[PDB]
């Protein structure tokens, strides 16, 4: 088992971060 | 109250008042206007200082009478 | 070519603050290419402190 | 006996359906026709559908009794000797209302 | 066209960063997008619903999971008063050992969080005891939000998408929701419960694998086919029947006997097997009036045009209301919005006096907290019906089309309106407020003989009416002889009165001269948000200050400084002045229901009975003495489980001070204190190779008087629902 | 007798509350010298205390289950003079102020600068005017009658 | 750049192109009034928004109307 413990940093830090890189790109593309 | 919001509403209400005295034959001539906007800010801050200096009095005049 | 000065009319125009009030009327313009000739005086002031205006013939009912 | 109330029921609404109260609906379907938006029925506007099935309300009866005419009297009729049924059913007593 | 904003280029054009905050806000105004068309605007919304149903299936379905994966159903069915429910475990890597010891609760190995939603009773009552079905529900549920997300997907595609004549549709709209969209779900639901949640309160077990050889009555289907129908009515459960055994139960399916169960102290289910049975068949038959393909039924537009009253009393009446109607969205949006308002706040007030779940009347904390919840969503809703209808005055009115009807005699008498609504509201606040001081200072004084009490006799009567008997009036149901009561006595008074005559449940509280000025201030706000509202719907089209203000729209800043200043002139400022107004009159609300129910549970009533009279009892015996055991979550000696909340109470308290920040100051100050943030970090060295690509600029007018309303409106909230539950939970009684 | 409440006679808290009343006056009073002005002071507050509670009880006030007087607002004939008369009296006093102050409003409409008027109030017109409310109800029903109320 | 209007109320008092900040309105000969004059607004893209121009106009209702448009720059008041 032991899920929380690989799914909850996934959650809480890796996938923000993707996402703001993301989002950044996207806003600042002309 | 007065710190919150603007003087075009005010004004606006204060429309509707002055026409429901007209119908009655009660109204001024010298007509009704909101304050000003420095009027209210000025009301503001008068009001929340003294609300505050007041507070802090009563409870420090309490507590250092009652305890002391 | 308008109403006689003195005389009290009835404002019409819903954008002007005085509509559906009396004014006196001070003078009238004779150019026939002038859109506004009339000349309107009221008793009170609206947010701003003017007290005059100007209306068309089709603007001011006699009354 | 439940076919004895549900066919006295089915005939006397099917009878006043038919023979009395056909002119006053026809009537007053006509007075209130298609509905309309913006002055267009909802066919006219561009819903193909909202088309009148006039194929199947032809029928062969000389005073002009369709299916769905039937279908409604017939519910009606239906309801009633129902609610009979059940409230002959049940021994409920007002006691002076 | 070409940068963030692709449906404006007019907010894609500037270089500010003004143009991200803007992006966001406009994403959901399809009117505003450009080149736009009604074909469009249509299909997106539909879109936009078929995803709003794909997310909702997929909170359901992940809450199911939740529950079923790291809670303790299985534990709980068996001794439901003895067992705290548990929602989800707790990962935290900054958690302390004496935290991960503390928040230890229940039968779990490791800290959890106790579940105050609801579910375990709602989920216990319908028949669900195992975790294989909450399992099963979860799957079905991620399913039918594949389905509503693949649904979507298609009807956005240019072969199924439908045409705007289709979307007009009113009628076919009309009979096919009330036909099969309120009757046959009241009808399987009535099927549910007569197949398998009555089986389970029985002691029986009926699943998919065995619910075709199993008989819900003895009888059949027999009885309800040839007429008799009391045969399903017949061998009700016993007063020692005892839930989700087989030891005095009984067979009947439908019943009227009215009251609560003994032991549950919940309605019975055969009560809500036939109330929806009998609202299935009441919608089934109500969904045949309005006209369609076959030639037979009723035409809206005549039936609205039929309606004017002869002597002109109400104008033209109500021509031209279809074609208004129908052709604007934001009518239908208040119209709606209106209703889910009124039945939110209508479930909110039943919910609590009359519960249909077993085993949740003696969970105080969930009663409350549901209670506050739905008030507080009733309230938003209650006011965005207000906004929509400004909205639609402002953007789809048209005065020749609706000449002389009823919207143009609304239009004509604005000013008597809001006249007479400022006379009420100045009244009651007046009158309240006097009455509250004048209590105040006699108890201050220490003659407290002096007060003004008065007693709430017509509601006293009212109740009275209904079969209590604590005042003394005999009246309709009170009184043994009568014809209201000799009619009904033969089949639900015997238990409705002796429901309503207990003094343990909410059935119907007593009532004194302390409910007087509460219900009075309750009054007074609900007027004071009208009149708020309403002026700022009718004056939106223009006013003598403004003639012209359908012009610029329905935000905008102000007018300028001229004509003694136009400050909050538009109506968007009206909805946000009345905001304020409807957090009050909610926070009113919600702290006479949780101190009247909290002095109820606590076994004392005098307390209530006597303090309730002046404000400050009001502040002594309810904030401050129940504080004392939420602020002491943590202390320098040590913590305990009540630590977290006490956390969120102070989080809640600093982010409403921020609000103030963001509602007194403006933006001159900003602007200027920016240009000179901008200078300096242009001239310092080693930091001017990074360059920005977006001018920094300060927010705008607007924008800030929502980020003020949402930061006010995020700390009430946090900090009510933060001491609500911390106090109700901290003695459990 | 209403609602399940108890004349104030009889009921026992009345009673049981004066006895606190008295018994706090007292231990205060027990303080100073019985020649000492304190101690008339607190006997006359003894005594006017003494004197509310039997007028309360004399005018036939419904105390509740706590023990404090309630008002009932029903129009019961036993209950009149708690809100209907006191009513009736604010009602005519606010009606005697509203006519004169619209009659002087009247009265001064005519002149051609009236906000003078209203920033420096004229004493003797005001002086006539004021004592003309004495029978504002009839004046007010004969101009509601003949259609001088409402502007047109 | 915001977009500013002038009707045919107008009575040529010139005030508002003298109350303008950044030279956008200026007048031409006319017609149809006393003082035979009008005023227009060609240099649209150098508004700011101050609305002086309202402020300072004798009518029951305003002659010239500005109405806030698309923002850039100029109309930012940027310096930076
Ligand atoms: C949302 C989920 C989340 C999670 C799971 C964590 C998790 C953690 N926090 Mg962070 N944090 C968060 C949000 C989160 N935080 C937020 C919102 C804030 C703002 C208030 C902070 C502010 C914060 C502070 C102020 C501190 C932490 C620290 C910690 C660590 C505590 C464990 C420990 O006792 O040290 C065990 C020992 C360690 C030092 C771990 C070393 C290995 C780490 C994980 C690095 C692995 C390297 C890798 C290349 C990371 C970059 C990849 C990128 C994709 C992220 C752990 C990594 C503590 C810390 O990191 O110490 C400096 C600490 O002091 N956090
Ligand atoms: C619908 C809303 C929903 C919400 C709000 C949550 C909320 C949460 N989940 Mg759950 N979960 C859901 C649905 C939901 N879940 C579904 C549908 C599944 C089945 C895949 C899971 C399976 C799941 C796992 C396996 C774990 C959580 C965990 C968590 C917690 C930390 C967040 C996280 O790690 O993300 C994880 C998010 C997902 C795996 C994505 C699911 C999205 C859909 C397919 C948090 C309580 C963690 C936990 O238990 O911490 C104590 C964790 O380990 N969840
Ligand atoms: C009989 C068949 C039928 C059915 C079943 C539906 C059903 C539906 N249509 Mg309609 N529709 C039909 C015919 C039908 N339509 C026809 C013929 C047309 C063409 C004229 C349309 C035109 C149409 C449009 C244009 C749209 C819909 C939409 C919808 C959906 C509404 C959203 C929602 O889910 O409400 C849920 C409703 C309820 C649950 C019913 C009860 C609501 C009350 C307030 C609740 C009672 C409370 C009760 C105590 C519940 C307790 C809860 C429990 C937890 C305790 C829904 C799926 C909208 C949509 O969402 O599309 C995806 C949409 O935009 N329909
Ligand atoms: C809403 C949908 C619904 C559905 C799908 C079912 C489904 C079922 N019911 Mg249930 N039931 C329902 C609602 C529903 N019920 C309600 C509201 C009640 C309360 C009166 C009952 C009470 C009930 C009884 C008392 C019995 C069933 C039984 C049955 C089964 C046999 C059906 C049959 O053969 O006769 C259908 C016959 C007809 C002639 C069809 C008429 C349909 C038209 C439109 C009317 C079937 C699995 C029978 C059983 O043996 O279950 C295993 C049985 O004894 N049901
Ligand atoms: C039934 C659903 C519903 C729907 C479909 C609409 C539809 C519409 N609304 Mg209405 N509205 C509703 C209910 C609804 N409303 C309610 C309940 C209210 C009362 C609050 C309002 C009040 C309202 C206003 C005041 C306005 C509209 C307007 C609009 C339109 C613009 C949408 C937009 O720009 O948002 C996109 C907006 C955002 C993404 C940004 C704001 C998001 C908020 C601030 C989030 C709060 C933050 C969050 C909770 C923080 C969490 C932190 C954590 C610690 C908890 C759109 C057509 C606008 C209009 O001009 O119409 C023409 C407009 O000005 N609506
Ligand atoms: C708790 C403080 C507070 C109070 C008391 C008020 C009071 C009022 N609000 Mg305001 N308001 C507030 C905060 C407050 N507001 C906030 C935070 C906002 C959000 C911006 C608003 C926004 C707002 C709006 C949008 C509206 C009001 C309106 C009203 C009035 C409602 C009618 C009524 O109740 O009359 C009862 C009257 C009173 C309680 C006023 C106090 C009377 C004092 C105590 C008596 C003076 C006597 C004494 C001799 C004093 C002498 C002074 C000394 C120097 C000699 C009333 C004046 C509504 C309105 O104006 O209706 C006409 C309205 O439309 N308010
Ligand atoms: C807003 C409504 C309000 C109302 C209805 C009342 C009502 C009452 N007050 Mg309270 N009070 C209020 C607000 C209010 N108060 C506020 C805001 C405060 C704080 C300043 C107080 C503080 C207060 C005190 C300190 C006292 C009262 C007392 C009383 C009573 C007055 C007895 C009296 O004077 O009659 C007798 C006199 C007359 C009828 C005068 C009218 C005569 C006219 C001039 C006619 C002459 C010609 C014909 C009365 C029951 C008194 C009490 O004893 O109550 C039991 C008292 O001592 N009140
Ligand atoms: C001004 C508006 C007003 C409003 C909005 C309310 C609102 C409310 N009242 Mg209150 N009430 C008022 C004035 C008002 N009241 C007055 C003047 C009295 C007499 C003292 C009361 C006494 C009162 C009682 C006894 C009770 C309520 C209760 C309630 C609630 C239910 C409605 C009701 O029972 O109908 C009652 C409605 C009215 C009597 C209409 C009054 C409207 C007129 C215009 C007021 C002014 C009239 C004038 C003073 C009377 C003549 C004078 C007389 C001496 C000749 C509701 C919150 C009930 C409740 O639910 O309590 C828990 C309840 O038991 N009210
Ligand atoms: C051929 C012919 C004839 C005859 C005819 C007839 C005889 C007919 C009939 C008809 C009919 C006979 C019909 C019927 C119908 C029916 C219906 C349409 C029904 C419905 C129903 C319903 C709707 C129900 C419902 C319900 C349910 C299901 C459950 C419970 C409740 C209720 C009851 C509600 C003659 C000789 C004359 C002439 C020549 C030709
Ligand atoms: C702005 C606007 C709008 C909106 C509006 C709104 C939002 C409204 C609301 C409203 C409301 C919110 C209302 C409500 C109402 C209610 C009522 C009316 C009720 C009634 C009741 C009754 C009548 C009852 C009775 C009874 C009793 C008492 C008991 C038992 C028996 C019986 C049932 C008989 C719109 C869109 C239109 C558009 C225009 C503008
Ligand atoms: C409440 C409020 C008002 C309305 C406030 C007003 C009209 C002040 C009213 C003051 C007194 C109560 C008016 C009457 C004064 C006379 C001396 C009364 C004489 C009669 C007897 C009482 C003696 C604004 O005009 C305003 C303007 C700008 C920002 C905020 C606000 C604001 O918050």
């Amino acid at each position: 088992n032991n899920l929380p413990s690989i799914f909850v940093p996934l959650v809480g830090l890796v996938f923000p971060a993707i996402a703001m890189a993301s989002l950044f790109l996207h806003i600042q593309k002309n | 109250m007065f710190l919150f919001s603007g003087r075009g509403y005010w004004q606006e209400l204060i429309e509707s008042i002055v026409w429901a005295h007209n119908k009655l034959k009660v109204a001024p001539a010298t007509q009704p206007r909101a304050l000003s906007i420095v009027q209210g800010r000025a009301v503001g801050v008068t009001h929340y200082l003294l609300g505050g200096i007041a507070t802090t009095w009563a409870f420090f005049l309490a507590r250092i009478i009652a305890v002391g | 070519i308008g109403p006689k000065r003195g005389s009290k009319v009835k404002i019409l125009r819903k954008e002007s603050y005085w509509y559906k009030n009396v004014g006196s009327v001070v003078a009238v313009d004779q150019d026939p290419k002038t859109r506004y000739p009339v000349v309107v005086r009221f008793a009170k002031v609206n947010y701003a402190n003017i007290s005059t205006n100007n209306y068309a013939l089709d603007e001011v009912e006699e009354v | 006996s439940p076919s004895i109330v549900i066919s006295l029921s089915t005939g006397l609404s099917l009878f006043l359906g038919r023979f009395v109260f056909f002119n006053f609906q026809r009537e007053n379907v006509a007075k209130q026709g298609l509905p309309e938006q913006n002055g267009k029925t909802h066919f006219e506007a561009g819903d193909d559908r909202a088309k009148e099935y006039v194929s199947l309300l032809k029928s062969n009866d000389p005073i002009g009794f369709n299916i769905v005419d039937v279908l409604a009297w017939g519910s009606i009729g239906h309801i009633v000797a129902y609610y009979i049924l059940a409230t002959s059913s049940n021994g409920y007593d007002p006691s002076f209302f | 066209a070409l940068r963030f904003p692709r449906f404006s280029q007019g907010l894609a054009q500037d270089p500010t960063t003004r143009r991200i905050w803007f992006g966001i806000a406009t994403a959901h105004d399809f009117e505003n997008h450009d080149d736009i068309t009604e074909e469009r605007l249509y299909q997106n919304i539909f879109a936009s619903h078929f995803g709003q149903l794909a997310i909702i299936f997929l909170w359901t379905s992940g809450n199911l999971f939740h529950v079923a994966w790291q809670g303790n159903f299985e534990a709980w069915v068996q001794d439901p008063l003895h067992v705290r429910p548990i929602a989800h475990a707790i990962w935290d890597p900054h958690f302390g050992q004496p935290a991960v010891e503390a928040f230890t609760r229940g039968g779990a190995l490791g800290p959890v969080n106790i579940a105050y939603s609801g579910v375990y009773q709602w989920w216990y009552t319908i028949g669900l005891r195992t975790n294989g079905d909450l399992y099963t529900g979860a799957l079905f549920l991620l399913f039918l939000s594949a389905i509503s997300l693949i649904a979507g997907w298609l009807h956005l595609q240019p072969k199924w998408k439908p045409s705007v004549s289709w979307f007009k549709n009113a009628e076919s709209r009309l009979n096919h929701h009330l036909s099969g969209l309120f009757g046959v779900s009241s009808l399987a639901w009535t099927g549910h419960l007569v197949h398998v949640a009555i089986p389970g309160s029985r002691g029986e077990y009926v699943r998919w694998n065995n619910f075709l050889g199993v008989l819900p009555h003895p009888q059949g289907l027999g009885p309800l086919f040839t007429g008799q129908w009391n045969l399903y009515a017949q061998n009700p459960d016993s007063s020692s029947h005892l839930f989700g055994t087989s030891q005095g139960t009984g067979t009947a399916i439908l019943t009227l006997l009215g009251g609560f169960h003994p032991q549950t102290q919940s309605l019975w289910l055969t009560d809500i097997a036939h109330h929806h049975l009998a609202i299935a068949i009441l919608f089934l038959v109500a969904g045949h009036m309005y006209r369609t393909n076959f030639g037979i039924g009723h035409s809206i537009k005549d039936l609205l045009e039929a309606h004017i009253p002869p002597g002109g009393r109400l104008g033209r009446g109500h021509r031209g209301l279809y074609d208004t109607i129908n052709n604007s969205i934001h009518f239908q949006l208040g119209l709606a919005l209106a209703s889910l308002g009124v039945i939110t706040s209508l479930v909110a007030q039943h919910m609590y006096s009359l519960p249909a779940y077993a085993f949740i009347a003696q969970d105080f904390t969930t009663q409350a907290a549901l209670y506050t919840h739905h008030q507080y969503i009733a309230g938003f809703i209650m006011t965005g019906a207000f906004a929509h209808g400004a909205i639609f005055f402002i953007r789809d009115y048209n005065p020749e089309q609706n000449e002389d009807n009823v919207l143009a005699r609304m239009l004509d008498h604005k000013e008597a309106i809001i006249s007479h609504l400022s006379w009420a509201s100045l009244f009651l606040g007046f009158h309240t407020l006097g009455l509250y001081v004048h209590n105040d200072v006699m108890l201050a004084f220490g003659t407290p003989e002096k007060q003004i009490l008065i007693e709430p006799i017509f509601a006293q009567w009212i109740q009275s009416a209904h079969g209590k008997t604590s005042y003394g009036f005999d009246v309709l149901l009170s009184s043994t002889n009568s014809p209201a009561f000799n009619a009904g006595r033969s089949i639900w008074l015997p238990g409705w009165l002796n429901a309503i005559n207990e003094n343990s449940n909410s059935l119907f509280l007593t009532i004194g001269p302390g409910d007087f000025l509460v219900h009075h201030a309750i009054a007074l706000g609900l007027h004071t948000t009208t009149l708020i509202l309403v002026k700022g719907a009718l004056d939106a089209r223009g006013s003598k200050l403004m003639p012209d203000k359908k012009d610029f729209g329905y935000s905008f800043p102000c007018d300028g400084p001229g004509r003694g200043g136009t400050c909050d002139i538009s109506a968007w400022d009206a909805f946000y002045l009345a905001v304020f107004w409807m957090l009050n009159t909610i926070g009113w609300v919600t702290f006479y229901w949780h101190w009247k129910h909290i002095t109820l549970w606590q076994g004392n009533v005098s307390q209530f009975n006597e303090s309730s009279t002046y404000l400050m009892g009001w502040l002594r015996d309810y904030l401050w003495l129940n504080s004392s055991q939420l602020i002491n979550g943590y202390n320098p000696f040590g913590m305990n489980s009540l630590s977290v909340w006490a956390w969120m109470f102070l989080f809640g308290h600093l982010v409403w001070a921020t609000g103030f920040m963001f509602l007194i100051s403006w933006r001159g100050y900003w602007q200027e204190l920016i240009e000179t943030l901008a200078w300096a970090h242009e001239r310092t060295p080693l930091a001017n190779l990074i360059r920005w690509r977006d001018k920094p600029v300060a927010l705008s007018i607007v924008q800030a008087r929502l980020v003020g309303l949402a930061h006010f409106s995020v700390g009430y909230i946090f900090t009510y629902a933060a001491f609500l539950i911390a106090s109700t939970s901290g003695k459990f009684g | 007798d209403i609602s399940g409440l108890t004349p104030c006679k009889d009921s026992k808290q009345f009673a049981k509350r004066e006895k606190q009343q008295i018994k706090k006056l007292e231990s205060s009073l027990k303080l100073y010298a019985p020649e000492s002005a304190p101690a008339l002071a607190l006997n006359a507050q003894i005594e006017k205390t003494k004197r509310r509670f039997d007028n309360y009880g004399k005018y036939g006030l419904l105390c509740g289950s706590d023990g404090l007087p309630h008002l009932i607002v029903n129009g019961d004939q036993r209950h009149w003079g708690e809100f209907i008369t006191p009513g009736i009296l604010f009602l005519y006093i606010a009606g005697w102020i509203g006519w004169v102050g619209r009659s002087y409003l009247i009265a001064i409409s005519g002149e051609k600068k009236p906000a003078m008027k209203e920033i420096i109030i004229d004493v003797p017109l005001a002086s006539r005017i004021i004592f003309r409310g004495f029978i504002w109800p009839v004046a007010a029903y004969r101009e509601f009658l003949n259609g001088d109320l409402i502007a047109k | 750049s915001h977009s500013v209007k002038i009707y045919d109320t107008c009575i040529g008092c010139t005030q508002c192109v003298r109350a303008c900040p950044t030279d956008v309105l200026e007048m031409i000969p006319w017609d149809g009034c006393k003082a035979k004059q009008i005023a227009s607004a060609p240099r649209t893209e150098d508004c700011v928004g101050c609305k002086r121009c309202e402020s300072a106009c004798p009518t029951d209702f305003l002659s010239v109307r500005v109405y806030l448009w698309h923002e850039t720059t100029r109309s930012m008041g940027l310096a930076y």
